[PDB]
């Protein structure tokens, strides 16, 4: 078995224009390659064919071949490296925003990155492209959770997306800016990426000061500078919460919580998770329904 | 009367579901694609969908373009989408990945029939809501006789099982209340909603002006009697079947040089079974289709072959189509 | 009002000593286990 | 080497199960009957059974004799029985009628696969016991690709479900003992017996010297690639498939007067896909079968057509068989 | 629609020799007949075709057409009459003892007789032929329960079968005759057909006295005559049990039960059922497992 | 032995008066509801 004429037929079909017969022939050749335990040839063949079909504006064949490539990745035990990640990054780049199963292929690549790497949620370099591609496809809530665990460029794109989302809203009602800034603070405080949280806060507050015209006062002490607003107390609460989480002390957290009682009530889940993560506060365990019935009745 | 063409079905403005079934390779996929293409050509104001309920799908091979679990428009046709029901196995995040908002049962036999019924439920729900993509008609490229029969009989089984479960729940009401905790989930309400949805599905599936079955077959003993058994089973389910597509006919008498011993003895057998079919189903739309000089694949080839569903195939005059189709 | 004085006092007390965790701390993504509770969806909608 | 005939399978003294599958009317029933007839002719000391697992059975039509849920000898053949698995519904006394010694689940989709597996279990139990009728080999006339794939994948699903149920039972041992009454039924023992039986079935179904799969197909795009997908799925299940039967070949070049324009363009397409098949499966027993001048029905006709499984069909010399077969 | 050519083709196929094509054509014609709500034509057509296929020594086609005829019987609401029963009796007569699904067709005919008649178990005239046909097929235990609810000829055939079964056993061990006679007494006492029980007892005891040579004494009083054996006390116990069940008095039953303690223990189920049926003895109710657990534990 | 005397006495007492149910009583099969417990299978095998 050499697959000489089969590969020649695949090339002739892909050049002539009949792309589905070429896709089926490519799947046949890849089946023979994987069967013969030759994973390198299959990997390059499938990747090149998927790229060629995605360049031809054909979502179905290219996406099916990406799924085949991910199956070969899983079966061949391919680790997360620069070349292996770039192989998927090229396919993401050639993918279409209007792909009906864009989320499926994105999830497949992310799952492969999870399984074959030390990261518990995926390779940050892969996440940087995944989030942008999902944003192009109007998956903003799904694309925010990918910029969260990305690189520095992912943080920049997350800040840009949040700023554009805020600018697209005509009204303000002194609640929009707080609701946008809370996501930026909390998402980057959950993973304890406080450097990224501080930089994103600086960028967002500078953009807010530029586009809008509120009353700001730079309270700077010891090296730490916090902007102060009169009407927009939520921004001050979020900045002070970031500072308190930075210093990791219980007394400051208690003072902030019992001062800003209304906002602590509004964000109860976020503050209790932050206390559990940072201040070693033992949050109550999950209230399982069966256990609750057994304890309360049995 | 009963003209030998599907013109009444093609230009019908009331049909919502159109099942195409038969016996194992008589042309279910080709004829379903042909019916869908003819309908979408004759009704440019309505969007048509073509689902492949065969667990080994062949819509992509017939159309020369890959289709998936989700509706995808056919290239060159602006009012015809094609979908091939994937056996679930939807990709899910391995870890939490909290976006701001088992598998063994997928391997159980008969899962594809349940998935097809779930797709039907989703489509009727969408039509009731009128949101997202709206498909005014859905044509099914069904599995062979036994499995499409099981698919069509599934609504009755589901309704009976739902009735039994509701009866058991009503009997055990006090007992389940005393046994279960403080759950506020309305089991009876959801059960009744599911029963109403299944009853609406059954009402649409037994309405002669809303659904129909087209039985494709070839004129041979096994295929003819398999079609007879399938039609009997459909009539048992009370589903309107009044069209038959006799496929792969040689027409070796009124052609140019079809004088090859085998391509003539086969036509003698086919004509005998055609006479039997015409004797049996005198009130059916018996559409006679030819055997072309090659496989019927591609949108242009499928359209050229489908042009004989609207108008009856005349082998004396329309004899060059089967040779311009290789 | 009094909120300015409270903010100033809180900042002075917090920045009296260098915090235990550095200003530019970045926990590696390899060691992150939980992402926390999901944030609530916004009442608006991206268009772009 | 790989000769283009099933002689290795026909004269094999070790094979116990032989599945024949393919794509929807390529000749699964005809080729399964042919394989069974050739095996029973070449091995007169062994009794062979031919089960039809297709829910719309066609063994009776092919053999010209009615077969039922129970094994019935083929007339004129003293070592070949044929059985068509009826979908249960066994007749039971309406009232007590105490001789001295539900139905809804029968309508659930996928019931026929479960019944076929139960028949396989009964046959392996009988072979272990060696009582009653003993069938040394069983040939399956399976359903089309998807449903025969579900049938063959059923043992793995059943084994996984049995393992999960046993794990749950072991976990709840004290709890079920404290909850249930004084029942002395050994749930663990019966579960282990069922697991052992299913494991023996799986071991026999993944043994290259005990079971095999014969993939019948016609040389066309849809059929060829359906066969490719089916072979890939079988290899995934680790089931020995090494024979392919390319069926309904015109052989319009090396024949007498096969100059019919169509019977020649169709042969050009068939030869192209034959070259593709020979390129793909170089290590398979690719048996090329002709298209006869009529349907292959009846024991004599099936035997005459099956004679080409033992020896490769030579269209130059064996050209009068397809015309003596109408 | 006239089905002229279809019927002509069915006749030509059945005359030529191709019986399966004729069977399929007949099924087609019967489908068209039943669809057109013409049940008489379908009934005669199916019955005649099934008879023709059974005469041709073809079990499969004839049996399938018998099942079709029973389906038409159920769907057309055909009552149990002389003609309707004779229609099935002819098919039973032409049936083969070696039919693989003889029990299935027998059960179908019996179920139809149950559903469309006042009898709770079937028409006795049908049972007379059903039992004989089942006996021909070596279903003796199943053929005994049909002679039980048959006609007088059914009782005669039941006695003959029991006598032949006893004669076929080489040994006696003074337990064979008792075990054979107990069935004859109890089966005809359960349905309270005491006249048949007495006649069968007379025939069996006369045959026993003829073929064997035991010590018998005719104790005859008031008109009732009972044979007495010395060694074979079981026959005396069975005769006295029949007499006691005839007189329907509790005192005689108690005397017989506490005299023949061993045989009462051996046949405990039979005596307690006889007491419940005849002497208005309230037998204990069924010990349901769930109810037993609920009462004993809950 | 004494069994002869017991049988004679039992027969005389039973046949002192005409039994309530006639000698040739035949309950119609239409009114029969229960066939009773199944009889035990014999340790032989009819083979003719
Ligand atoms: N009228 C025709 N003339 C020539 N070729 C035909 C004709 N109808 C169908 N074919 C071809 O015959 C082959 C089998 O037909 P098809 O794929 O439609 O079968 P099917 O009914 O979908 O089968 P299955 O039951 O396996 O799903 C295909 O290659 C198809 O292109
Ligand atoms: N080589 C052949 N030459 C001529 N006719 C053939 C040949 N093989 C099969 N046939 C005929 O073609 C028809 C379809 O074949 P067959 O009944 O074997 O299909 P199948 O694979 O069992 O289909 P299904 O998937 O519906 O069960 C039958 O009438 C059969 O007699
Ligand atoms: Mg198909
Ligand atoms: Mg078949
Ligand atoms: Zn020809």
């Amino acid at each position: 078995a050499k697959l000489a004429k089969t590969l020649q037929r695949f090339e002739n079909k892909i050049k002539a224009g009949d792309y589905y017969e070429a896709h089926q022939t490519l799947r046949t050749i890849a089946n023979r390659y994987v069967r013969s335990k030759s994973y390198e040839h299959a990997i390059e063949l499938i990747s090149q064919g998927a790229l060629s079909f995605l360049k031809a504006k054909q979502g179905g064949s290219g996406t099916d071949l990406i799924f085949y490539l991910l199956e070969v990745y899983d079966l061949a035990e391919v680790k997360v490296d620069d070349i292996s990640v770039a192989r998927l990054v090229r396919l993401i780049a050639e993918l279409d925003p209007s792909e009906p199963n864009l989320k499926d292929v994105i999830t497949g690549m992310n799952n492969w990155s999870i399984k074959f790497s030390e990261y518990k949620f995926g390779d940050p370099y892969l996440h940087n492209t995944i989030g942008s591609k999902l944003l192009e496809g109007d998956f903003v809530y799904e694309a925010e959770r990918y910029f969260m665990l990305g690189t520095h460029d992912s943080m920049i794109k997350y800040v840009d997306l949040l700023w554009d989302w805020l600018c697209q809203v005509d009204d303000i009602e002194d609640s929009t800016v707080a609701e946008f800034f809370s996501r930026l603070v909390f998402n980057y405080l959950f993973i304890s990426n406080i450097s990224f949280a501080h930089e994103s806060k600086d960028i967002f507050l500078e953009r807010f000061i530029e586009k809008f015209h509120p009353k700001y006062e730079k309270i700077d002490k010891n090296g730490y500078e916090i902007v102060f607003f009169e009407d927009y107390s939520d921004l001050n609460f979020l900045q002070l919460l970031l500072i308190t989480c930075q210093t990791k002390d219980k007394s400051y957290f208690l003072n902030l919580k019992n001062h800003y009682l209304d906002f602590s009530q509004a964000y109860k889940s976020e503050l209790e998770f932050l206390g559990q993560e940072y201040f070693n506060i033992v949050a109550p365990k999950q209230t399982n329904f069966l256990q609750d019935m057994m304890s309360g009745f049995l | 009367t009963v003209e030998p063409n599907l013109h009444s079905l093609i230009t019908s403005t009331t049909h919502k579901w159109i099942f195409v079934g038969g016996k194992g390779g008589v042309g279910k996929t080709t004829s379903s694609c042909s019916i869908a293409i003819q309908m979408a050509l004759s009704q440019p104001n309505k969007q048509f969908l073509l689902i492949s309920t065969n667990p080994a799908h062949n819509l992509s091979d017939a159309f020369g373009e890959k289709f998936g679990k989700d509706a995808r428009k056919v290239t060159g046709m602006n009012n015809l989408s094609c979908m091939e029901i994937d056996p679930s196995a939807a990709l899910k995040d391995m870890n939490d990945m909290a976006v701001s908002r088992a598998d063994l049962t997928g391997s159980i036999p008969g899962i594809d029939e349940a998935l097809s019924f779930m797709e039907v439920m989703k489509h009727i729900k969408r039509q009731e809501q009128g949101e997202g993509e709206t498909f005014d008609t859905v044509i099914f490229d069904t599995a062979p006789t036994g499995h499409t029969l099981r698919f069509l009989q599934l609504p009755n089984t589901l309704s009976k099982l739902l009735e039994k479960f509701g009866e058991i729940t009503n009997k055990l009401g006090p007992m389940l209340n005393s046994f279960m905790g403080a759950g506020n989930v309305d089991i009876s309400g959801k059960l009744n909603e599911l029963k109403a949805n299944v009853e609406t599905i059954r009402q649409q599936f037994t309405d002669p002006d809303l659904t129909t079955f087209v039985c494709v077959c070839i004129s041979e003993f096994l295929s003819l009697y398999e079609t007879e058994r399938l039609i009997q089973e459909l009539i048992s389910y009370d589903m309107d079947v009044n069209s038959i597509i006799v496929n792969q006919l040689l027409f070796a008498e009124n052609d140019q040089e079809h004088n090859c011993k085998r391509c003539q003895a086969r036509w003698k057998m086919q004509k005998k079974y055609l006479d039997q079919i015409d004797e049996l189903y005198e009130d059916f739309h018996v559409v006679k289709m030819p055997l072309c000089a090659g496989e019927i694949r591609g949108l242009n080839n499928l359209t050229k072959f489908s042009q004989f569903l609207n108008k009856e195939y005349n082998p004396i005059t329309d004899g060059k189509v089967i040779y311009e189709l290789e | 009002g009094p909120e300015h004085e409270f903010v100033s006092k809180f900042l002075t007390l917090a920045t009296l000593t260098e915090p235990k965790l550095p200003k530019s701390y970045t926990k590696p993504l390899k060691d992150v286990t939980n992402l926390g509770v999901p944030l609530p969806t916004l009442k608006y909608k991206y268009k772009q």
